[PDB]
């Protein structure tokens, strides 16, 4: 009698939908609210740090923003212990598709390999899904920007503009109505910024508690050029905007 | 044995294939096609031992192929080479060493350029305007730089092969039973049976 | 609650549960004794004969580890079996590179590493047989009685089984019999009227005689099975001490 | 290098030649070719020292299990240990081995073990590439139960006409006392042996 | 809890965090106290040794390792729980860096490795996770000084001034406010010899008080001379006669 | 190739030069023979200069660990065991002649590995295709009980002796002196018999006489924000 | 499992498994198909009410396994990630070893033994 | 309240199965006595009366992990022979490729990690004996370290395994401390079992006999136990003080 | 009430409960009844069907010329120990040369029959067997137990009312021993032993089935009219 769904998750539950998910769910609404965002132009990612106060140094370390490539970028938003697993495992079937093939990987088809290791766990063995979220930023030469999300499930979908955290419904409200398709890089970084104050609790948003980072298009003969914003260059940004 | 050459003119890519496959002595026909098509726009051949270079360029198709279906994009010609040149790598340091040539060239739809690569048993990339194989090759590399120049077209590259053929049967002793030519542009595998 | 449910998990009174189910696994069956002499050892349990369809000298349970190591066993008869064919393949892997015989007080760890290791494991069950061995080496006498907890000690006499409380006050009396031990065929008359006073509680059922020892005196360090005229002559000796 | 053992009433005197040379150059002449696995039972060496060293020392730490898990070792016992070892290294390792042990029942005990490996009961044993010279010498002056001085210059005497007469085999004379008394270690200068 | 959800640890919790983190942080809180400081000149870092018999050797319990020379580290929970973590974190330093680097790994490669081990023991379902906390210190020409604090989920993340332990809550408000950036390395030692008295006083001796500094390469601690590329450890241990005298001194 | 070590009470010293020579031509001027096993205890090899390296290496993060567990000092035996069963696990397919020196609690020994793996024990020992030729030198000068700065100066008369007969040995000669309660003194160019002379006859040539085809100018730093 | 036993029945003859994975069918997106006479018509129904979604870089829930022969599923786009994949390697794989056009029988079998092979197999679902 | 009695963490956070595990070592009723000595080191500890158990001259209590290396056990003894014979092998192979005996500190350093190892597995429990591995090192002297369930080992000048063990250590408290020293001062190893068992008698408050009591003796370079005759002279000795 | 569940943990009883639960699978199963000699073996088995039209299943499994047995119980715990004896029986013939000994082959069925049940998991053998063979001791028969239990008698019976054919072998057993030799004595003896125990069923030639092996005459299956002379 009974003795079972204890140990494996490869048996569903009642509801069709394993619960390990729907906990994993929640795991993400606990964690900070990365918004980003895709254009033309380039592709805007940031996200608030859950450490706080004076105690950790916000300037070197960053958990929520990890460079895969010249060109895909991600966004880390869940549990880091899950996270850590993809994070060398995309750099490597990153770079053997560069090593076999010699060209960037497309994010459809890195995402598609990443999507497999969290369906594996719910497929075979009782191991456990990843129930992190990732945001995946990049660029190819036939699509342009690619722009999709990680959900625990296993499976990614297309996205313009994509929330995670808490106030993902009221989030996306506030970015159908602002956006734009003539949108160049510093319109998306004001609308995101005065989004993430509105759907978090915290309006402050310091320049060392938040994590800012733009991929743009207008750099030299318009190659692809990630720069990693320091929150000393955060910090203007918020005198720009006239929010601090 | 087994003559593949190829040029790439201005405006397309020409490569020709043997037809005749002679098994030890004699011949046992002499209409074959010793190439595989990959994507439209890519053309390539294979020669080398006999059985191993049949079965190598399949899996390499199919490979291609798969990868084209998933990302709903066909394969630049430029990363074909690099693939191919990944399983040669590794075939040479197995136990069973495998020595198969590629003639890998094709109009790129990207930068509207043809590209042609030279690839010889050892499994090294190489671009060049024009290339060949076996002892065939020898009599063809100091002609074509004396007379091809990147301003040639297409028809003329043709008339230019009919004299590298000839004097390769006449100098050489072996016959081949003519070649075959497929030219390869933007409007896709177009195939010549004139020759 | 948990502390019943599975077992290979300790218990709040410092004794695994399935200890005391083992020892009750044991006293359950046949009573199975042994002597230790100075000049060798002395086997003796009963046999349980269920009806006169048996055939006598055909499912004796005792085995012998080469010819200079006695085997028997009280509790499940396939796990006591089992026990010993692996013991069999042990003292062959150190004949086998050290070419010499296994010396008992060393062979009780090579059956040892099956029944400690199957109460860690909870994937295996436990051995519920007590194992009494012994024999002569180079370094003299030795008997052994393995429990099925694991744990072992020598003993000069031992008794398991139902009968194991009424034979093991019989074996202190031996003790006062003779400082240095009985005889070998002094020991086979005392061991066969403790096994005669041990049927109180199988008088139930019909009972067969089995004894073997290993000794330096007669065999010369063999063990062999007592027969000839050496049974009847403990059987009629005996007889007249329990009338 | 030569190796030679000779048993004496009270136990077995064990002797080898420490030169290594290789080709027509020494390399060390002080080389020690007796490995001790035990404190009473000792193996000699002789052949290439690399199969020598590995062997002896793979019985070495058999023998620490052997005696805190079964007992105090014997020459029969440690000898058949190294029979094992270069039945199924016979094509990979060749290496010449000889144990001769001591123990408190039987005494000294000689067993030589070929290069496939064996074990045989022998009151002495000759291995190694000086001992093609000594065969019909240590034959003919060999005694039962000869005296522990007379054994000393039985083999300083035996090595001596190994060592002057070929060269690959010499050295210093290293000969030690395997008995119950304990374990005492002798060398000899060579112009002991060579004016004799 | 124990509830169906954590008959395996590895399977999700109906609280929304995994189980094993929650067992885990329980342990940390019950520990010694231990925390670090990272200064301009230096990294100090103080803990108080576990209260034990009277006749055991004081000596023998080491508080503070050493994965490499120039890294330190102090820990806070159960004594094999850390031993453990410690053998994996140096052979995986010397095997896939020390061998194909020709060098040591700086702070910020090292505790990429320890957090990673913790991870996998996170993922498996039979092997339970560690519950002990990890505050690791050290010092290179490249990242300079560097604390990190690894978590018992298997993250880290870097620290000025931080502790752990029982007294990591009253150690909180008093390094911040008490102890700056522009403090040098002699007072920030000051700043640690009162940290731990906050929480207990008992016997501030050095005999169950273990002190630990890094500062600059030590050309005595390097063992011999070489080549001008190489240095000493930049690590330095206290003796019993040096805790003493900061004391006096205090 | 040339090394040699001279033990004493304090002590024990080793000398290596700096030449390493690939077939009939020189291929490096300047190359360390000298590998580090622990701080106490240092070798120098000899033959493929590769393979050695990689074997240091090998036991270079082993015995550290085994240093770093026991918190103590190995001793100088575990050394030569480690690098005799190294061999055994490549099944002697490495040749390597190196030369195990060091101290420990116990005192200050010496060893040697060969090609199929022995083991030799003794006060002096040579090694390198100079072998023979440092080894004759010293056996005049056999003293038992030599001091500290006479195990120097009879190692350096027989690296120098081999440097003028040895070809493969020369150029600069790294002494490495390892004393018992100090630091391991490394010297480094201590004999210099190549003396450099300067050109009789300037081949400096002046800017242009080489020809160039064509130019072009390449960047190695990230591209330009604006 | 410790002590558990991962084998399910039940007594209706029809696993716990098979009854929750058809709800997450129903409670997905709708799909529809027609076979006319010339040509296969296949609708798919997908969800635009979020916001800001790109189609063109979004994956086609309808994939191509062959020229003639495609595919279209109504559930969670998780598990099309694999099975999807299988269909592709066998299409390459039947028009290789057998030099035979993908013949949309046997290919049925196989998509329809990847499943068959997971219900058989424990640990697996 | 299934977890709280299986090897899985408990909200408590500490894991019960290492309290049960020390509980039955009690339940044996088996005092031990090791002190460190300045040469030499001596291991005592209470031998339950023997009637039919092993040998009548001596049960052993005390297995000899290799040379010069003591160890003595507290708890279930089926235990306590996987763990030697674990202990035996893990030396042998050390001797062979470092040359070199088997340290204190790694002894009981490899035998903690072990113990780790069988809690994190869910098939096989760990370990419930309480090791006491005790030698004496030629360069560090004698030196003693005990490994409770838990896994944790330290250095201690006199330890005790029992349920009597707090008196044992309370007693033996105030003699290094009066003597200001963290050995005995005693060179020659006659008047160390003489003194231990002094000690002994006053904090379980009873006498022993030469049956009763099982003396391990560590010394340099070789490594002995006291027979019958020479434990019973040591009772003699003191007898006649 | 948790150890009829769980195989690897002690019951209060001392033994597993399973084992007693498999028991009566050969209850409810064929019934079979035999008989042996110092020259032959003789084993009848009652032959059983779903059904009028539904053929009867032979019980009976031969293994080896000399040596033949009879499955009482569940059918896939039967034919997969037939394998392991069939190898068995080619092992010794060609390796050793030499005919299996009857009391190795019980051995060898308890040590693997007892690895699945001590074992978690795995596959209990729950049917029982009478094994008979010739070797140069003369005839055995040995009764294979699900319990870990193989010991050799003269004959007996298992299956429902087995107490019928068990008490008219105990008191004819002294009759049974003397007489050798003869296949009709020995066949005819276990005819009449079944039909005490088979209650409201009649005996015909396709519902018993007979198997004689020994010295003289080896191991041969008795059906439709081979059996009509000795019923």
């Amino acid at each position: 009698g009974s003795r079972r769904y204890d140990s494996r998750t490869t048996i569903f539950s009642p509801e069709g939908r394993l619960y390990q998910v729907e906990y994993a769910l929640e795991s993400i609404s606990h964690a900070g609210t990365a918004i980003g965002i895709m254009a033309s132009d380039g592709i805007v990612l940031a996200a608030e740090r859950k450490v706080t106060s004076t105690l950790l140094e916000q300037d070197t370390s960053t958990e929520k923003l990890y460079k895969l490539n010249d060109k895909i970028a991600v966004a880390v938003a869940g549990l880091t212990a899950d996270a850590e697993i993809l994070i060398n495992t995309a750099r490597i079937h990153a770079q053997n598709y560069l090593k076999t093939y010699n060209e960037d990987i497309p994010v459809e088809i890195l995402v598609r390999r990443l999507s497999d290791i969290k369906q594996g766990y719910t497929q075979h063995g009782g191991l456990r899904p990843f129930g992190v979220s990732f945001i995946y930023a990049g660029y190819d030469d036939r699509y342009g920007y690619q722009l999709y999300t990680s959900n625990p499930s296993g499976n990614y979908t297309g996205w313009k503009a994509i929330s995670v955290g808490a106030n993902t419904s009221a989030a996306q409200t506030l970015l159908q109505m602002d956006y734009k398709d003539d949108m160049k890089v510093d319109d998306a970084i004001e609308l995101a910024l005065k989004t993430l104050s509105k759907t978090t609790d915290s309006s402050a948003l310091t320049y060392d508690r938040l994590e800012f980072a733009t991929i743009r298009k207008g750099a030299n003969d318009g190659e692809v050029y990630q720069k990693i914003f320091k929150p000393q260059e955060i910090k203007d940004i918020l005198v720009k905007t006239g929010i601090t | 044995m087994d003559i593949i050459l190829g040029i790439r003119v201005q405006d397309s890519v020409i490569l020709a294939s043997s037809k005749a496959v002679t098994r030890g002595i004699s011949v046992l026909k002499d209409s074959d096609d010793k190439t595989r098509q990959l994507s439209p726009h890519t053309l390539m051949s294979f020669a080398g031992e006999a059985g191993d270079t049949v079965q190598f360029a399949e899996y390499i198709q199919a490979n291609i192929q798969l990868y084209s279906i998933r990302e709903d994009y066909e394969l630049s010609p430029q990363a074909v080479s690099s693939f191919v040149r990944q399983e040669l790598a590794k075939s040479i340091r197995s136990r069973r060493p495998y020595q198969v040539n590629v003639l890998i060239g094709g109009y790129d739809k990207k930068k509207n350029k043809p590209e042609l690569y030279q690839i010889d048993y050892l499994g090294t990339k190489v671009e060049l305007p024009y290339g060949a194989h076996g002892y065939s090759g020898f009599y063809t590399f100091s002609l074509l730089d004396h007379h091809y120049r990147p301003d040639m077209t297409t028809e003329e590259g043709l008339d230019l092969l009919k004299l590298c053929v000839q004097e390769l049967e006449k100098r050489m002793p072996m016959d081949f039973k003519g070649v075959i030519v497929k030219i390869v542009d933007k409007d896709g595998i177009r195939q010549v049976d004139d020759f | 609650t948990g502390y019943d449910l599975s077992n290979s998990v300790f218990s709040p009174d410092g004794r695994n549960f399935q200890v005391e189910y083992a020892v009750k696994a044991v006293e359950n069956g046949t009573t199975s004794i042994g002597i230790k002499c100075n000049d060798g050892v002395v086997f003796a349990v009963e046999k349980l004969i269920t009806s006169k369809l048996l055939v006598p000298q055909k499912n004796v349970k005792i085995q012998v580890v080469d010819r200079h190591i006695g085997c028997v066993y009280s509790g499940l008869i396939p796990d006591g079996r089992h026990l010993v064919n692996r013991g069999r393949e042990e003292a062959a892997s150190f004949k086998k590179l050290y070419k010499t015989p296994i010396p008992i007080p060393a062979f009780a760890d090579r059956l040892g590493q099956y029944v400690q290791a199957h109460t860690l494991y909870n994937s295996v069950r436990p051995f519920g047989v007590s194992t009494i061995f012994g024999g002569v080496d180079k370094n003299g006498a030795h008997l052994y009685m393995l429990e099925p907890s694991g744990s072992y000690w020598g003993y000069k006499g031992a008794a398991t089984g139902k009968g194991r409380q009424s034979a093991k006050a019989e074996l202190e009396k031996l003790v006062d019999h003779h400082p240095e031990g009985l005889s070998a065929r002094e020991a086979v008359k005392q061991a066969a009227k403790i096994i005669y006073l041990a049927h109180e509680d199988n008088k139930e059922k019909d009972f067969e005689l089995e004894i073997s020892w290993c000794s330096l005196s007669e065999t010369n360090g063999l063990h062999k099975f007592v027969k000839g005229d050496l049974l009847q002559e403990a059987i009629d000796f005996a007889q007249k001490e329990i009338n | 290098t030569s190796i030679m053992a000779v048993t004496f009433k009270d136990g077995v005197i064990l002797g080898a030649d420490s030169r290594t040379t290789t080709g027509a150059y020494i390399a060390n002449r002080v080389t020690d070719k007796l490995t001790r696995v035990h404190d009473k039972i000792w193996c000699c060496r002789s052949g290439s020292a690399a199969d020598t060293q590995a062997i002896a020392d793979i019985v070495q730490y058999h023998l620490e299990l052997y005696t805190s898990q079964y007992g105090t070792p014997s020459t029969e016992t440690a000898a058949s240990v190294f029979k094992e070892l270069c039945y199924e290294n016979k094509d990979n390792l060749t290496a010449g081995i000889i144990v001769a042990g001591y123990d408190d029942k039987n005494k000294g005990e000689v067993y030589t073990i070929p290069l496939g490996g064996s074990v045989h009961k022998l009151p002495y044993a000759i291995a190694g590439s000086g001992s093609t010279f000594i065969y019909g010498y240590c034959d003919k002056n060999f005694r039962e139960n000869m005296s522990k001085e007379e054994t000393v210059d039985f083999i300083k005497h035996s090595l001596s006409q190994a060592i002057k007469w070929d060269g690959s085999s010499g050295g210093v004379i290293r000969m030690v006392v395997l008995t119950a008394a304990g374990v005492e270690r002798l060398i000899f200068y060579p112009d002991e042996y060579e004016q004799l | 809890m124990t509830d169906r959800y954590s008959f395996s640890l590895t399977t999700f919790s109906p609280s929304g965090k995994l189980g094993q983190i929650d067992y885990a942080l329980t342990a940390v809180k019950q520990g010694v106290t231990s925390l670090g400081i990272k200064a301009t000149n230096g990294v100090v870092i103080a803990t108080e040794k576990k209260s034990s018999s009277p006749l055991a050797m004081s000596e023998t319990l080491s508080k503070v390792s050493l994965l490499t020379p120039d890294i330190g580290a102090v820990y806070s929970g159960m004594g094999p729980d850390y031993r453990v973590l410690v053998d994996k974190s140096r052979k995986v330093a010397h095997t896939s860096y020390k061998r194909i680097y020709g060098e040591y790994p700086p702070t910020k490669l090292l505790v990429s490795e320890v957090a990673k081990i913790m991870q996998e023991a996170t993922q498996s379902g039979g092997v339970r996770p560690f519950g002990v906390s990890l505050l690791i210190a050290g010092h290179d020409e490249f990242n300079g000084f560097s604390l990190y604090q690894v978590d018992p989920s298997g993250s880290y993340f870097p620290w000025k001034a931080t502790a752990i332990g029982k007294g990591s809550v009253a150690a909180k408000t008093f390094l911040e406010k008490r102890w700056n950036d522009e403090l040098e390395l002699e007072d920030a030692i000051h700043i640690a010899l009162l940290t731990l008295k906050e929480s207990v006083e008992g016997e501030f001796n050095g005999d169950t008080i273990e002190l630990a500094i890094i500062g600059d390469e030590n050309p005595d601690l390097l063992g011999y001379t070489g080549i001008p590329t190489d240095k000493g450890p930049r690590f330095r241990k206290l003796t019993s006669q040096e805790i003493n005298d900061r004391l006096e001194a205090l | 190739t040339t090394i040699v070590g001279v033990k004493f009470n304090n002590g024990v010293v080793i000398a290596a030069d700096t030449r390493s020579t690939q077939g009939p031509i020189v291929a490096d001027k300047n190359c360390a023979k000298l590998h580090r096993i622990s701080p106490k205890i240092w070798c120098a090899g000899a033959g493929t200069a590769a393979d050695t390296e990689a074997v240091t290496q090998l036991i270079g993060s082993n015995i550290e660990l085994h240093s770093l567990y026991t918190s103590r000092e190995p001793r100088v035996v575990s050394a030569l065991q480690m690098l005799k069963q190294h061999l055994f696990k490549y099944q002697g397919h490495i040749g390597a002649y190196l030369i195990v020196a060091g101290v420990d609690p116990t005192g200050s020994h010496l060893f040697s590995i060969h090609a199929h793996g022995s083991t030799d024990v003794g006060y002096y020992l040579s090694l390198g295709s100079g072998s023979l030729a440092a080894m004759a030198v010293l056996e005049s000068h056999w003293k038992q009980d030599l001091t500290k700065e006479e195990a120097i100066k009879l190692a350096s008369d027989a690296i120098q002796a081999g440097i003028w007969n040895d070809l493969g040995s020369g150029s600069n000669v790294d002494v490495c002196v390892m004393e018992i309660g100090k630091d391991a003194e490394y010297l480094r160019n201590y004999l210099t018999p190549n003396v450099r002379e300067e050109k009789q006859k300037s081949y400096k040539f002046p800017r242009g006489t080489t020809a160039v085809l064509k130019e072009s100018i390449v960047n190695i730093c990230d591209i330009q924000e604006e | 499992g410790y002590d558990r036993a991962l084998s399910i029945f039940s007594p209706d003859g029809h696993i716990f498994q098979v009854e929750y994975a058809l709800e997450a069918v129903k409670r997905g997106t709708c799909a529809v198909g027609v076979k006319g006479k010339n040509c296969v018509v296949l609708g798919c129904e997908r969800r635009s009410t979020l916001k800001l979604q790109d189609t063109r870089i979004t994956p086609s829930k309808v994939s191509k396994i062959d020229s003639h022969v495609v595919l279209s599923f109504s559930g969670l786009n998780a598990d099309s990630r694999i099975l999807i994949e299988k269909a592709r390697v066998e299409a390459q794989s039947h028009r290789l070893t057998l030099e035979d056009p993908v013949t949309v029988e046997y290919l049925t079998r196989y998509v329809a033994g990847v499943q068959q092979r997971y219900t058989q197999s424990g640990g697996v679902r | 309240g299934y977890d709280r009695h299986i090897t899985i963490f408990s909200p408590e956070g500490r894991l019960y199965q290492v309290e049960y595990a020390f509980k039955a070592t009690n339940q044996t009723n088996i005092n031990s006595l090791a002190v460190r000595g300045k040469d030499c080191t001596v291991v005592i500890s209470q031998k339950k009366v023997p009637d039919k158990l092993l040998d009548p001259t001596t049960v052993s209590y005390i297995f000899c992990i290799s040379r010069t290396i003591g160890m003595v056990v507290n708890g279930p003894i089926p235990d306590a022979r996987n763990a030697a014979l674990r202990a035996k092998a893990e030396a042998a192979e050390f001797r062979y490729k470092y040359g070199y005996d088997m340290p204190c500190d790694v002894l009981a350093k490899r035998m903690a990690n072990l113990s780790q190892i069988y809690t994190q597995r869910a098939y096989m429990r760990p370990l419930g004996v309480i090791l006491t591995f005790v030698s004496v090192d030629e360069e560090l002297g004698p030196s003693i370290y005990k490994t409770d369930p838990a896994g944790y080992y330290v250095g201690y000048k006199a330890t005790a395994t029992g349920p009597k063990q707090q008196e044992i250590t309370t007693n033996l408290e105030n003699h290094f401390k009066k003597s200001k020293i963290d050995h005995i001062n005693e060179e020659s190893w006659e008047k160390v079992v003489e003194f231990a068992i002094t000690h002994m008698i006053d904090a379980l408050g009873t006498e022993f006999s030469k049956n009763d009591l099982e003396v391990g003796v560590a010394t340099k370079d070789k490594f002995f136990t006291l027979s019958a005759e020479n434990i019973e002279e040591r009772l003699v000795a003191i007898a006649e003080q | 009430n948790n150890y009829d569940g769980d195989t690897v943990t002690f019951s209060p009883t001392g033994r597993l409960f399973q084992v007693e639960y498999a028991l009566e699978a050969i209850k409810q199963g064929s019934v079979t009844v035999g008989l042996r000699s110092n020259t032959h073996a003789v084993l009848v088995a009652l032959k059983r069907n779903a059904d009028e039209l539904s053929s009867y299943q032979k019980k009976i499994i031969k293994c080896d010329e000399h040596m033949g047995l009879s499955l009482a119980g569940l059918a896939p715990d039967a034919r997969v120990l037939s394998n392991y004896l069939r190898q068995q029986c080619n092992y010794s013939s060609l390796v050793f040369n030499r005919k299996l000994a009857v009391e190795r082959a019980g051995h060898l069925l308890c040590d693997k029959a007892q690895k699945n049940t001590q074992s978690y998991g795995g596959r209990p053998y729950g049917v029982g067997l009478l094994i008979i063979g010739y070797d140069k001791s003369g005839a055995h028969l040995l009764e294979f137990q699900p319990s870990g239990n193989v010991t050799e008698l003269y004959g007996t019976a298992i299956g429902a009312r087995s107490q019928g054919a068990k008490t008219y072998l105990e008191r004819t057993l002294d009759t049974f021993i003397k007489i050798d030799g003869n296949p009709d004595e020995l066949i005819k003896a276990g005819v009449e032993a079944i039909s005490q125990s088979l209650r409201d069923e009649s005996l015909t030639v396709d519902n018993l089935s007979i198997a004689i092996v020994g010295k003289d005459t080896p191991f041969t299956i008795y059906d439709g009219e081979a059996v009509a002379k000795y019923i």
